[PDB]
């Protein structure tokens, strides 16, 4: 009051000095059940994968697929991620998934990989310098190879021309490497451009099978469709806090709430545009949104010459959350009161208070 | 598997009044008891609908359709550009069981119509995106608008048991939100598709523009009352 006031001495009276809110306590969010999986499984876990040079496509979209599962996978020897870092990979995404399957050898794993040379990475698949995406790789050679030689996976090994990023070859064109014309016969100059696969399950380190699947990501001007989900916490009620629903953020107190929503509404606002009720996306339930109580606080005084104790008047504010002790604290129709007692009978008034009461000095 | 039948389908293409009708939730908010005035795409209050007693006809900016319906003779709904496989074609067919929604450059016939004796009309299937399948759409009259923004498909529909002769009864009723779409497309031309039988069907198109409208929400949150302040002075 003598810091306002700019003065050492307080005349007997009512001051208002300055304002009272309550601090929110903690944050919560919620967001729906998130259904309907991404059907990862089944490429993952296929039974078979094609070859490099006719490696499987699969488009994903529209669906939500858990990065964290795979990226805490030990199963997969090679999980290299170029456009993101893998972690941030369960928040950011893009419209759609591109998922390329193949089979190579162990020393062919590094060829498939951006701004990369060789034969299966010039002949057979070709990435692009800027690719965005993930790589992950496994070996294979208890599944893949064959003791009596998985000659069934192919791979191109001779083109007049290299292979376009995102580009698969699957033409059987007798290569004429020389000059020498051949009628579909291979000849001197003429050798058939695919050679079987020779894996075993015995052939050292490098010449295993190695199943390896690309996820490409493109973010056309379609809205993104598929990545992580949103991570919920069960809400709070009755307390003032921050909330974040389904992207509508508040802070304030919330309570139940007897509104019928037709079953196609979201959220309500009652007027001047400000939102009241709220339905929760898991349990479908209206809900209530009250801002959290503040109120401008008052100093009421005797006179500093005649006494030097005070008492604190908090306006429109329910006698239930003060903060500290002091005296006898009392409920009036303007607020709540700390300092001073509550007596039966009726004098002239001396500092006026509201709703037909007042106070003074005698204690006060 | 499509033909050309031989007689002409020149159906009359009469005019009449669209009256009160055509007023849809403009987005999810509740509001209870109280006036609201917003300003957005809307058929404009006694404006001129065509009736056809099937030529391709032009989008704009949203379709407004009505159908008096006996026994679903009305089927499916195309939408596209081109109307071939250069561009990204939609496709609508609500069957006997569910409604089936495809995105792909098809090759419909001259004349495509459902067949009976289930997807016959289109030649090709080249380059697929996007599908769909949902619940059945469908004496009755049927009234659905049609919208397309920033690469957003809206559809509005409403059922009505109606027991009037001739045209659109005199009445409100508010058209609720039914679907979304999340594809791109620029459509500029639809068409309707028929159920017909090899061995006369009526409905009403209208078209929609942008003005400004008031609208009233009851105590339970329905529109039951709406006016248009381009209208008549009184109005304004
Ligand atoms: C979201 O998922 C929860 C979890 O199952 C659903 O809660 C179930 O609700 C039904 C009907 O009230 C109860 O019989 C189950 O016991 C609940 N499961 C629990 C508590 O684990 C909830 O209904 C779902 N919300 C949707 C689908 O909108
Ligand atoms: C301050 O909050 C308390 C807590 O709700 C209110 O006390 C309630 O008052 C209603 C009204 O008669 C009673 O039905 C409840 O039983 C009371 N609850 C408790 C725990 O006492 C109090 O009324 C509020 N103060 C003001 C001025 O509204
Ligand atoms: C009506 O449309 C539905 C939706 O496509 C058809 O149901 C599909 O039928 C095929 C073959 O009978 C199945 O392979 C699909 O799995 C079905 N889909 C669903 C969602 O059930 C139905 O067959 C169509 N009916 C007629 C008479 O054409
Ligand atoms: C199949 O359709 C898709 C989308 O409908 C085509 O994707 C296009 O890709 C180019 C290349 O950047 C974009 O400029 C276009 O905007 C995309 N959409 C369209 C409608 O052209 C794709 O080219 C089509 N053909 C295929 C995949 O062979
Ligand atoms: C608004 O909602 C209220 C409550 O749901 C409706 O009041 C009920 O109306 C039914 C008739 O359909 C009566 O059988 C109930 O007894 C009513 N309950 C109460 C508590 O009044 C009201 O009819 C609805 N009004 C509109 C215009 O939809
Ligand atoms: C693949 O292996 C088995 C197949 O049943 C399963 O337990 C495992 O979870 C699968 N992994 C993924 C990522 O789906
Ligand atoms: C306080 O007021 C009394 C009379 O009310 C006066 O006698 C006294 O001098 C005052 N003391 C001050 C102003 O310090
Ligand atoms: C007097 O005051 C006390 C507490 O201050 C209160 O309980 C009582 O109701 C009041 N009236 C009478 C007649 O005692
Ligand atoms: C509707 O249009 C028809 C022909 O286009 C015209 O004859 C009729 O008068 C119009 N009705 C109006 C403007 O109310
Ligand atoms: C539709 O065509 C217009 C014509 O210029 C073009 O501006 C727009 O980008 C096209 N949109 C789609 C989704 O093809």
């Amino acid at each position: 009051t003598k810091c306002t006031l700019k003065s050492f001495t307080v005349e007997k009276g009512i001051y208002q000095t300055s304002n009272f809110r309550v601090q929110p306590t903690e944050s919560i969010v919620r967001f729906p059940n998130i259904t309907n999986l991404c059907p990862f499984g089944e490429v993952f876990n296929a039974t078979r994968f094609a070859s490099v040079y006719a490696w499987n496509r699969k488009r994903i979209s529209n669906c939500v697929a858990d990065y964290s599962v795979l990226y805490n996978s030990a199963s997969f020897s090679t999980f290299k991620c170029y456009g993101v870092s893998p972690t941030k990979l369960n928040d950011l995404c893009f419209t759609n998934v591109y998922a390329d399957s193949f089979v190579i050898r162990g020393d062919e794993v590094r060829q498939i990989a951006p701004g990369q040379t060789g034969k299966i990475a010039d002949y057979n698949y070709k990435l692009p310098d800027d690719f965005t995406g993930c790589v992950i790789a496994w070996n294979s050679n208890n599944l893949d190879s064959k003791v009596g030689g998985n000659y069934n996976y192919r791979y191109r090994l001779f083109r007049k021309s290299n292979l376009k990023p995102f580009e698969r070859d699957i033409s059987t064109e007798i290569y004429q490497a020389g000059s020498k014309p051949c009628n579909g016969v291979e000849g001197f100059n003429c050798y058939f451009p695919l050679q079987s696969y020779g894996f075993q399950p015995t052939n050292g380190v490098g010449y295993q099978p190695y199943r390896v699947v690309v996820l490409s990501f493109e973010l056309l001007h379609a809205p993104a469709t598929v990545c992580g989900p949103k991570k919920s916490t069960n809400l709070v009620k009755n307390k003032c806090v921050n909330f974040n629903f389904n992207g509508l953020t508040g802070t304030g107190v919330l309570t139940e709430s007897n509104k019928k929503f037709l079953p196609f509404q979201q959220f309500g606002r009652d007027i001047a545009d400000t939102t009241d009720a709220v339905r929760d996306p898991q349990t479908l339930e209206i809900l209530d949104i009250t801002p959290c109580s503040f109120g401008g606080v008052s100093v009421i005084t005797p006179g500093t010459n005649t006494s030097n104790q005070v008492a604190v008047l908090y306006q429109g504010v329910n006698c239930t959350e003060v903060p500290s002790t002091g005296s006898n604290v009392f409920q009036t129709r303007a607020g709540c009161l700390i300092g001073a007692e509550h007596v039966n009978n009726s004098y002239e008034c001396d500092i006026p208070i509201g709703a037909g009461i007042c106070a003074s000095y005698q204690s006060i | 598997q499509c033909v050309n039948l031989r007689t002409r389908t020149q159906l009359p293409p009469a005019y009449t009044n669209s009256f009160t009708r055509g007023v849809y939730y403009p987005d999810k908010v509740f509001r209870s008891s109280v006036l609201h005035s917003t300003q957005d795409l809307f058929l404009p209050f006694f404006s001129n609908v065509t009736w056809f007693h099937n030529p391709v006809l032009p989008f704009n900016d949203g379709v407004y359709f009505a159908s008096t319906e006996k026994s679903n003779i009305i089927r499916g709904w195309i939408f596209g550009t081109t109307l071939d496989s250069k561009t990204q074609s939609l496709l609508i067919v609500n069957n006997a069981t569910n409604v089936v929604i495809k995105v792909c450059e098809f090759q419909f016939c001259n004349d495509p119509f459902l067949d009976v004796y289930e997807s016959g009309v289109y030649s090709s299937a080249n380059n697929c995106t996007f599908e769909y399948v949902s619940q059945p759409f469908l004496k009755n009259l049927r009234e659905f608008v049609f919208k397309n923004i920033d690469g957003y498909f809206k559809i509005y529909s409403k059922h009505t048991p109606i027991n009037l002769v001739r045209d659109l009864p005199q009445g409100f009723s508010a058209l609720e939100p039914l679907v979304d779409l999340p594809i791109g497309i620029n459509i500029t031309r639809f068409q309707t598709l028929l159920a017909l039988h090899r061995s006369a069907a009526a409905y009403y198109v209208g078209y929609l523009q942008p003005r400004t409208f008031l609208l009233k929400y009851n105590e339970n949150g329905t529109i039951t009352d709406a006016v248009d302040c381009a209208l008549d002075p009184l109005s304004e």
